[PDB]
């Protein structure tokens, strides 16, 4: 290969999706269906599809689908803290006296780790503490057919967490050492769950209004009608299709818990922070067993048999080695804290602009036209349920950007012109709804002899 | 030598081991001389202020 | 490690961990060895041994 | 660079594969507007798509239609100038 | 070198993490279409 | 051993920081492809 000489896998002419990356475009995997051996192949980038381009044909969807996707973002990590004097020079004044002669090296490290620990609480506070009041949902759930019970807290549980975030806490899984301590976060999981309950209740009962000012109650079908009006579908779409939309939303929400409970590696982004902190701490502990040149790695044994005038060099070697190891750990944690802070800023932005608003930024709150988003708390992070509008089935229609009438050229106020092949209709752009072309849904500009590709039709003036 | 709290333990030391050690180079349990008994070592408490 | 075995002829498959018996301060050089068997007497011709 | 323990690993995506990605993105854009980012790609005449993008800034479509020849000429010229700009100004790829 | 512990397992791990992420960067920037679109044979783009 | 090991640590640290910077740029590039290529951005001076 271009990545090296690979031995053990048969080369297969046909392409598949990539499973285990090799490099230079080659991946390998275990087939189990054709080959009960290891195959290697050139990646496929995806299915080929030509698109039906032509100068006079449009494709406008006749249905839609409401899809809920999930997005997992880290917010904080465990607030660890380590003391120099015990870590490097445990309970030995004789070595601490010569640690003092290194000056401020590790008042400095304590300062850095304290900075990280203080910043974690700021991360959580900025992500979740976006509401000045705690909102509550009414006892009667008359949401026009929308079932929210999968994300609202359940009063019967000892902890007021919704089923989905309970599943999250049950899916992500998380000692006494010398000088290593772990500080508890300022906001307990109950408090974070209460924040997300406040956010969800405010969303459900007031739309986005509670992000700008006082929370203004609006009926939920009406709120969803507005959000449809947000992405260019007239509210009558929602009102005529409300039962279907509610069933579809309920099914999509139900699928989420099953997907999370059945497909592992879904919470890998959150499991990775705990794995990395655990690994860094384990390495920092294991560095205490290294000689660095010492006649013995354990402190009291070199102290107990060697007189100070020459045990001092032996102790000094250990001091410099352990101090350097601690410094490496602190630097790694600083960089990882910068990364987690970037993710927490992204999570705060996403809460603001997907939960507290309705976002026009494409692919920022999930694939499809964004409708609304639901936060769910997870251990050391947040999970977003993004509700989106996706077109489903389309038909090919002949088009023209204008209409002649008695020498006059009409353009669409809203939507596009389409035809079956006998009659011409105006329709909105994301949902096939023909209407007879009238003076009241198109507007006039210029004359026929200027625009290119225009068709003759009659337009009806309601007055006659 | 070392400091800590010394407690009864149920760790069946096999007849040949004389002292156990942690993942770091520090003892976790010992066998007492003159009486040959197994003794658990747990570091005695500390913390920040 | 002494184990009662049911397998037919050869070493079993089950993992088993040997534990030390003794550590003799012999301090000699060893380069060859031979096992000591226990043999019966089935018969005796007069001079063969 | 790579003689005494330093080695350079090949990137996973070859340049032909990345160029194929950008060809896919550009073809999807040309033939279907933004629709292919949200769902199924929906073919749309390109002048009509540009008309709706104009409509996305508050200029009525009749503008693009009444001066499409001019706009297309100007766009072709502006794309052509990018070639000469990149070919003549150094430090353009400095980042 | 063995007496310095895992200083080298750490460096190999960190560089491997960087190298692995360099592929994720390209995957996230460019792999945003699930299927490869193709341009029609005839280029009737209305003058463009 | 000490000198070369510390030199390697310095190199790896600076590579980590530079990789974080490149990651920020790659995230910006992914955002720009989404919001400018796959959509039309109403957000001023973000796509030119
Ligand atoms: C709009 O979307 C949905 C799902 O794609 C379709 O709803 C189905 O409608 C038929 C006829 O009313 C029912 O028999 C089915 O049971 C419905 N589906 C489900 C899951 O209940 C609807 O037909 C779609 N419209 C178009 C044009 O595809
Ligand atoms: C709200 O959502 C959930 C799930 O869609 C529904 O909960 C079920 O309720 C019934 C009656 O209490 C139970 O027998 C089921 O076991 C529940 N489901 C599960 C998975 O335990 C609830 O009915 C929904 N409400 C509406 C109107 O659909
Ligand atoms: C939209 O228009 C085109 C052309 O009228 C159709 O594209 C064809 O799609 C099928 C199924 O994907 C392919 O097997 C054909 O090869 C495509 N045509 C060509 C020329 O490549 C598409 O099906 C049309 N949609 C409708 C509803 O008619
Ligand atoms: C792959 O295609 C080449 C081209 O003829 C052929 O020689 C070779 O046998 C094929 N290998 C497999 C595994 O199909
Ligand atoms: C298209 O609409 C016209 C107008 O009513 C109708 O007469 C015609 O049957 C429709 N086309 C088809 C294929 O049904
Ligand atoms: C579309 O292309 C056809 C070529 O088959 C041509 O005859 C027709 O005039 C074109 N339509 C427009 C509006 O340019
Ligand atoms: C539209 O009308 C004009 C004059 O009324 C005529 O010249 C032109 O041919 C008509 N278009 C078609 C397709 O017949
Ligand atoms: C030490 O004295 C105790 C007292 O009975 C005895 O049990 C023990 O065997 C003595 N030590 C040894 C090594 O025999």
């Amino acid at each position: 290969t271009r990545a090296g000489c690979l031995i053990g896998a048969e080369h297969v002419n046909n392409s598949y999706e990539c499973d285990i990356p090799i490099g230079a475009g080659i991946c390998a995997s275990y087939q189990t269906q054709t080959s009960q051996s290891i195959i290697a192949y050139t990646m496929s980038l995806g299915a080929e599809n030509s698109v039906a381009y032509s100068n006079n044909s449009i494709a406008i969807p006749t249905n839609f689908t409401i899809s809920v996707t999930t997005e997992i973002l880290p917010v904080s990590m465990t607030k660890t803290s380590v003391d120099c004097t015990m870590y490097i020079c445990g309970d030995s004044t004789e070595c601490s006296n010569l640690l003092l002669q290194y000056g401020s090296f590790c008042t400095q490290l304590n300062r850095a780790l304290t900075g990280i620990a203080v910043e974690q609480d700021k991360n959580t506070q900025e992500v979740f503490a976006q509401v000045k009041q705690i909102y509550k949902t009414p006892p009667i759930k008359d949401f026009g057919g929308f079932n929210f019970s999968q994300i609202l807290p359940d009063p019967s549980k000892p902890s007021k967490r919704s089923p989905i975030e309970d599943l999250l806490f049950n899916k992500v899984t998380l000692q006494k050492f010398n000088g290593l301590t772990v500080l508890p976060p300022l906001l307990t999981d109950e408090m974070i769950a209460q924040y997300t309950s406040a956010l969800l209740a405010g969303t459900i009962t007031s739309g986005w209004t509670f992000g700008a000012g006082p929370a203004l109650q609006i009926p939920f079908p009406m709120q969803m009608a507005y959000r449809f009006n947000g992405i260019g579908v007239t509210q009558n779409v929602l009102y005529e299709n409300q039962k279907l939309i509610a069933n579809q939303f309920n099914s999509a929400i139900g699928k989420i818990q099953d997907s999370l409970s059945s497909t592992p590696s879904a919470l890998g982004k959150l499991q990775d922070v705990v794995n990395q902190n655990a690994q860094a701490l384990n390495t920092l502990v294991k560095q205490l067993s290294s000689n660095f040149g010492a006649i013995s790695s354990v402190l009291n044994d070199i102290l107990s048999r060697l007189d100070p005038p020459e045990a001092e060099v032996q102790i000094d070697r250990l001091i410099t080695g352990r101090l350097q190891s601690l410094q490496t750990y602190v630097t790694q944690q600083l960089i990882r804290a910068a990364e987690i802070r970037a993710s927490a800023n992204l999570a705060a932005t996403k809460m603001s602009e997907c939960v507290l608003g309705q976002s026009k930024r494409v692919d920022f709150c999930g694939k499809g036209y964004h409708l609304m988003s639901f936060p769910q708390s997870a251990p050391h992070g947040v999970v977003f349920l993004h509700v989106t509008y996706v077109p489903a089935q389309e038909k090919n229609f002949t088009t023209a950007p204008a209409i002649c009438h008695d020498g006059k050229a009409h353009f669409p106020r809203e939507g596009v012109f389409v035809s079956n092949g006998t009659h011409w209709f105006v329709t909105q752009r994301n949902f096939y709804e023909p209407q007879i072309i009238t003076t009241d849904n198109t507007f006039v500009s210029g004359n026929c002899d200027v625009v290119i590709g225009i068709v003759n039709n009659t337009v009806y003036d309601p007055l006659q | 030598t070392g400091t800590g709290v010394l407690t009864e333990s149920n760790k069946k030391f096999l007849p040949f081991q004389q002292f156990g050690r942690d993942i770091a180079d520090t003892t976790d349990a010992v066998r007492d001389p003159q009486t040959l008994e197994i003794l658990d070592i747990t570091p005695c408490s500390f913390g920040g202020v | 490690k002494h184990t009662p075995i049911n397998l037919v002829r050869d070493l079993p498959q089950g993992f088993s961990a040997l534990e030390p018996l003794v550590d003799l301060p012999i301090g000699i050089n060893i380069t060859r060895f031979q096992t000591l068997l226990a043999l019966h007497r089935s018969y005796l011709t007069p001079g063969d041994s």
